[PDB]
């Protein structure tokens, strides 16, 4: 009886430590550390997969060519400058 | 292995119940740690009482009884020492356990903060994966788009 | 009953032992300050 | 007040106390910044749809 | 229980022993810097 109680006194003191590691065994697995970028973490698998769909839009129907932006940006300056150019004369 | 997003939502759900289960278990040690600590004081208290009577054991010219009284306490003296160190070992151990728990809660919330921030992006692509398929761009005229199939038919 | 006591003391931790000093160590200034002006105010 | 009352030893204890939060402020001082620029990109996608 | 402790300490290694110095050796500058300005700021 004297022995029995003392053994039980430490029974739970280990169970909490046991459950400390099991919880301290999952969080890293779910996310890990960004420094390593394991990609085994489920969180990373989300990042890689979303990228794949981005390619389909950028590839199946290609976006405007990098030149296309210049042809529209280089001309908008003419449009904005043209309207204000007439505005100054129109004001006068 | 379900869809990566679907698994994540379920996975976090079982994580909540995990900490609270660990929350209860840690509290048990604190209660038992106190209970033994209090038990020690009571055990030390009763043993101390015997020594107090030792004055009357020899005061009345009954020193022979005092020797019997003095030997009586030695049984508890070992017991006090026996439990006099078990508490010390437990004390330094739980505080280490406490440190681990705080990080999980601090870590847990920050992970959840970004949980939805990816779900919206995930659903951005899925919606940004269908519209083109339904119609496409007239420049290419894929004819795979259901809209074109209407025109040809 | 002890187990529940831990939840309050742990789920929302009580003020740190230092916190009592920061409030006890300053209340002396407050109580002494009011009576310090009281003596001069009386005069 | 830690040092005003000739208790600079307490001030050192007080000064070390805040450093715990100083790291925490920096810890969350950048997480918000990352999220800020990300959602606005998400917003652009929705309008086109 | 020890075996799991290795996984955390190994799968994602803890900060290097040097890393503690780089942060402990600099916190002294931070704590000393704030009190250094405090004395001048008080004056």
């Amino acid at each position: 009886e004297r022995k029995y109680l003392e053994l039980k006194s430490q029974k739970n003191l280990y169970l909490a430590r046991l459950k400390s590691a099991i919880a301290a065994q999952k969080i890293e697995e779910i996310a890990g550390n960004l420094d390593n970028a394991s990609a085994s973490s489920l969180f990373e698998r989300i990042e890689t997969k979303i990228l794949e769909l981005e390619a389909e839009r950028e590839l199946l129907n290609p976006p405007p060519s990098p030149l296309d932006k210049k042809f529209e940006q280089w001309e908008e300056q003419q449009a904005v400058e043209a309207t204000l150019a007439a505005m100054k004369a129109r004001r006068s | 292995q379900e869809a990566p997003e679907d698994l994540l939502e379920r996975l976090l759900g079982e994580m909540e119940l995990e900490l609270i289960e660990l929350r209860r278990a840690l509290a048990q040690t604190i209660a038992t740690f106190k209970s033994t600590e209090r038990q020690r004081d009571a055990q030390q208290l009763i043993a101390q009482r015997w020594y107090e009577k030792a004055q009357a054991a020899l005061d009345r010219g009954n020193e022979q009884l005092a020797r019997e009284a003095l030997g009586q306490r030695q049984s508890y003296q070992s017991h006090t020492e026996a439990l006099g160190k078990s508490l010390g070992e437990q004390r330094a151990l739980v505080e280490q356990v406490r440190g681990q728990l705080q990080k999980l809660e601090r870590k847990y919330l920050e992970l959840k903060s970004q949980k939805n921030l990816y779900l919206a992006r995930l659903k951005s692509a899925i919606a940004a994966q269908k519209i083109e398929e339904i119609a496409g761009n007239l420049d290419n005229a894929s004819a795979s788009s259901l809209f074109e199939r209407i025109e040809t038919k």
